[PDB]
RNA sequence: AUGGUGAA
RNA sequence: GUUCUUUGUAAAGUGCCUUCGAAGAGUCGAGUUGUUUGGGAAUGCAGCUCUAAGUGGGUGGUUCCAUCUAAAGCUAA
RNA sequence: GUUUGACCUCAAAUCAGGUAGGAGUACCCGCUGAACUUAUAUCAAUAAGCGGAGGAAAAGAAACCAACCGGGAUUGCCUUAGUAACGCGAGUGAAGCGGCAAAAGCUCAAAUUUGAAAUCUGGUACCUUCGGUGCCCGAGUUGUAAUUUGGAGAGGG
């Protein structure tokens, strides 16, 4: 590899803004429902049914727990 | 369905 | 169906257009100075062939830059990799060989 | 009796495998029908999803093969095969008694094929047969 | 592949058939090797009809 | 062709064109030397071998120093803005040759040039002055 | 009706506060076409024949002042509340949170233009000010601070 | 950069924000023609990447198609159609309805001289240029050809019809191999 | 079949 | 060739040392309904419910490795 | 200030500077598209019709081909080959490698010029007029001027 490159933390700053300030989608607000409820092994079966992967339904999971753990610990 | 914003992210001022 | 008839002609037209290339290039070579490649697909692992251009690294190598290579009529690729240290010392050989036989005019 | 089990495919479908994962799909009301995957360890965690304990995945390689997966996800092997919701009757060869990977594979077959007589699916009576036989190192099976 | 790890696999694996009746298995005595013309498939096609048929001669009462 | 028979039944005249000869009658004018020795009845790749140029880098395809000491022979054949000389004046008669000091001339040194920039540029007016 | 961060703008400085703030930035005009023209004439007729410390001016410009912010330079910033494209401007306000730079929402984007010699400015912040304005600069983040962000500390709740 | 900001935001299209802002814009679209000018994109993160440059010469516009020819490809004719001196360049999405959807496209006009003199777009002048969108020559008529590296277009790489050319000719030479 | 013409 | 102009602390290229170092979203993809091929992985194209990440993603052969960096455009032979 | 002016939007001018219609159509680029003819296959992604330019048009410098000691834009011929593949009958039917002809690579987006929107359209007076200068006005800061496209690239010594 010569041109993976990495986020140089600026990526990782204006993306962690547009999330905040952007929100949450519907069924993002569904999933961390779910989430907060029932668990991943319900959330999981809805992020893979909206999105179709499951490996891209298993980062969607993780990133919704790691809103809600940097919203709910503050 | 409506609810305030959150600011864990703007919470820490970036120093 | 198509014949083609134009063959001759085709070959006439052809030495004319090379005719006249030669005529406003006349100093130069009428063509660039390609390296030698070996062919892929082991039926064809043992032969050798002209290739595109030259590698950065052999252009590197052979005490000229790329972009001033270029001017001299040597090919540069920039997407081809050198990986056996034989096809290299070849290349790096016929750059030099190309550099000791050329005679450059001034800009004036 | 009652097992469940997963249904899986690689990318690219069109004319043959389409049909002949369809089929089994409908033969199959227990197995669970999911999109095409990528390829291998996620298998087993997305059958801890729907609580099934068998997973038949379909690879194609090599541009012209085809390839079939069948594993217990939680701690059981695999095997790769390779060979080219009525109640069905399964029949077996005598064969598969000899030596142990033969028995495993039978066992396998068994278990992750046959239907179970209760299931969310099932249906009470049989409409087809098929028979279950090795021969020449591998394995003949046709749904007639 | 070695016998030992197969072997000591296959006992997690085999459900208890015989332990229970066989109504809810739901599931012949030749090994079909004597088959020949194994290329033109016509007798390989009468022995597995043939196999089925036993096995469905021997499921059929029990329903 | 329609066109093609009004045109030759009319009288306004084709506007006749001949450049047949000259598609094979190529003039060479990409260099005097060659021009005045360059033979056109001889063929490109034998005029080149005639004069010693090589026409083809390449293995041709298909089967198969008179003049070059000429072109030899013609191969072996900037100043300071009044601005930039007067700003040097004055960093030479404030400082002289220490460029350290003048490093951090902040009156002259207007632009905070490096070291190695002042003293190339003191030396070029030098090699032009006393 | 509209989400938190939409409803956010409009909810801008009081007419003392925002009068004040226009009268400390209209001292640092930047020199229009004319003036610079001029200047420049000048220069080269003095020049023609036979130091300057460095200009103060506002900083305007969107790409140029989201430059400045990240960067904590910028000490003040002007955000318009009639952007049409509500989405160049949406970010701001919780970037300039973020970096902990001063922000406030002034009333109508052809203001800040005015101010700047420009027909319609989105954005209009100060990065350095001369030693004398320097109190006045404090004071007045100060009082924007104080009259928006514990005024309007509900600014980003109630949809 | 304020255009990796709007890039990130324009992401999650199906944010609270966005979701309102696309009610709102479609609302007020419709009310509007068919097609008419617009003063200025409003996607500007997008059209900058596009080639949109902020100067004289550039126009932007906005046409509304039917939901269900790629309806890009439909609105690209479309608006070259009645504007035949503008030159299509590229289009992009910007909102959507249950009844029509809305696309944004940018066309240059090569008889401006600011193109004309501008280097890095006066070849748009060329005339072989002249409606592009007809011809299929845009982002969205490329793709639609099928026009394409790698195995997944071997079949359509050149086109669906000189094939048939190439495959229904008889190549005979003066001497018969 | 395609493209057009006329018509108490 | 002949020349008239050059202009200014102006521009460009190479090696070394230091500090930084940014890549195209209703987009890929999945799903579904039609078209295309003699194309077995309908690839490709067409309507639409859904719709992602940046040490990431696509294309492949093997339990790891090989190549590239799509969603922008120009170019005579 | 019960008032003026700006920003934005919408309209009018027989105002100034500009362009598209159509014809032609052998070749090209897209939409659309049947039957005779032969045992979904096949005539056939053909005939006709529709829209768009040229002397050629499209494509063009890889999210390529390959599993080799790796090749290195697109394009056309031979070859691969009547092979793989499909239909498994009738028949349809490619592509890597190899040789030849010609070879040129580049242009944007993305990180602040901010110690100076330095950019450009248009009007006017001149001149050395396919244009140049001075002035004026406007476009532009919701981005025109320098550099860079990983083959990196940028700030300093």
């Amino acid at each position: 590899s010569y041109k993976k490159g990495a986020a140089s933390n600026r990526t990782k700053f204006v993306r962690s803004l547009v999330r905040e300030i952007a929100g949450l989608s519907p069924y993002e607000r569904r999933l961390i429902d779910l989430i907060r409820n029932s668990g991943e092994k319900r959330a999981r079966k809805v992020a893979k049914k909206r999105l179709g992967s499951f490996t891209r339904a298993k980062a969607k999971v993780e990133e919704m727990n790691n809103i809600i753990a940097a919203s709910r610990r503050h | 369905p409506y609810e305030p914003l959150i600011d864990w992210f703007t919470r820490h001022e970036e120093v | 169906v198509k014949v083609h008839f134009d063959q001759a002609g085709k070959k006439v037209s052809r030495r004319n257009a090379r005719a006249t290339r030669a005529a406003k290039i006349a100093p130069r070579p009428l063509d660039l100075l390609r390296p030698v490649v070996r062919a892929p697909t082991v039926k064809y692992n043992r032969k050798v062939r002209a290739g595109r251009g030259f590698t950065l690294a052999e252009v590197k190598a052979a005490g000229l830059t790329a972009a001033y290579a270029r001017t001299i009529g040597i090919a540069v690729d920039h997407r081809r990799q050198n990986r056996n240290q034989e096809i290299f010392d070849a290349n790096v050989q016929r750059l030099k060989e190309y550099q000791s036989k050329i005679i450059v005019f001034p800009r004036n | 009796n009652k097992q469940r089990t997963l249904l899986i495919s690689s990318r690219g479908v069109n004319y043959r495998h389409r049909h002949l994962i369809q089929d089994l799909s409908g033969l199959l009301p227990h197995s669970r029908k999911e999109p095409k995957l990528d390829t291998l360890q996620q298998l087993n965690e997305i059958a801890e999803l729907y609580n099934c304990n068998n997973v038949l995945f379909f690879e194609a390689r090599k541009h012209q093969d085809l390839y079939l997966w069948l594993s217990k996800p939680p701690n059981g092997p695999t095997i790769k095969f390779y060979i080219q919701g009525s109640r069905p009757v399964l029949s077996f060869d005598q064969r598969f008694e000899s030596s142990p990977h033969y028995q495993l594979i039978k066992e396998l077959l068994v278990h992750n094929f046959g239907v179970p007589p209760n299931a969310r699916k099932s249906k009470p009576f049989i409409d087809h047969v098929m028979s279950f036989s090795i021969v020449d190192d591998k394995i003949w099976v046709r749904t007639y | 592949n070695n016998t030992k790890a197969m072997k000591h696999a296959l006992e997690r694996v085999q459900l208890p058939w015989k332990k229970h009746s066989f109504q809810e298995h739901q599931s012949e005595t030749n090994t079909d090797e004597h088959i020949k013309d194994i290329y033109d498939d016509t007798e390989r096609e009468l022995a597995f009809y043939k196999q089925s048929l036993d096995a469905v001669l021997v499921a059929r009462d029990e329903l | 062709s329609v066109r093609k028979r009004k045109m030759n039944r009319s009288s306004v005249g084709k506007a006749t064109r001949r450049n047949k000869d000259k598609q094979r009658k190529i003039n060479i004018q990409s260099n005097p030397i060659i021009a005045a020795n360059w033979d056109y009845s001889l063929t490109m790749a034998q005029n080149y071998k005639k004069l010693g140029l090589r026409a083809k880098l390449q293995t041709p395809a298909g089967g198969k120093e008179t003049e070059v000491v000429k072109k030899l022979e013609e191969l072996a054949s900037r100043s300071q803005s009044e601005r930039e000389e007067e700003w040097l004046e004055k960093l030479y008669k404030k400082h002289g040759d220490d460029y350290k000091k003048m490093f951090f001339d902040k009156k002259l040194n207007i632009y905070q040039q490096s070291e190695g920039d002042l003293k190339r540029r003191l030396l070029r007016w030098k090699k032009r002055n006393g | 009706k509209v989400p938190p961060t939409i409803a956010q703008f409009q909810y801008t400085l009081d007419r003392n506060t925002a009068a004040e703030t226009f009268k400390l930035f209209n001292k640092y005009r930047p020199e229009t076409a004319a003036e610079k023209k001029e200047r420049l004439t000048k220069e080269a007729a003095a020049v023609a024949e036979g130091a300057s410390p460095k200009p103060y001016a506002v900083k305007y410009g969107l790409n140029h002042v989201v430059a400045l912010i990240e960067n904590k330079k910028a000490k003040l910033v002007l955000i318009a509340n009639d952007v049409d494209p509500i989405e160049l401007v949406v970010f701001l306000p919780a970037l300039c949170k973020k970096m902990g730079v001063p922000y406030a929402i002034v009333k109508g984007k052809a203001r800040l233009g005015t101010l700047v010699n420009q027909k319609t400015s989105a954005v209009a912040a100060l990065t350095e000010v001369r030693a004398e304005d320097e109190a006045a600069l404090a004071k007045l983040v100060s009082t924007i601070d104080a009259n928006f962000a514990d005024k309007y500390d509900e600014v980003k709740k109630h949809w | 950069g304020a255009y990796k900001y709007l890039e990130e935001l324009q992401r999650k299209k199906q944010s609270d924000v966005l979701r309102f802002l696309q009610r709102v814009r479609v609302w007020e679209y419709r009310q509007k023609n068919v097609i008419h000018r617009a003063a200025r994109p409003t996607r500007p993160d997008k059209a900058r990447r596009l080639g949109y440059k902020a100067k004289q010469g550039f126009v932007i516009y906005r046409v509304r198609v039917r939901r269900g020819r790629s309806l890009r490809a439909t609105a690209e004719e479309r608006v070259g159609r009645r504007a035949a001196n503008l030159r299509v360049l590229n289009s992009y999405w910007v909102n959507q309805d249950s009844t029509y959807k809305y696309f944004e496209v940018i066309l240059v006009d090569p008889q401006h001289k600011a193109i004309r003199r501008d280097a890095r777009y006066n070849w748009i002048c060329d005339p072989v240029h002249k409606h592009r969108e007809a011809r299929g020559l845009t982002a969205t008529g490329k793709k639609s050809r099928g026009i394409n590296k790698g195995h997944k277009f071997n079949n359509t790489k050149a086109g669906r019809r000189k094939t048939w050319k190439r495959q229904n000719t008889l190549s005979l030479w003066r001497y018969r191999k």
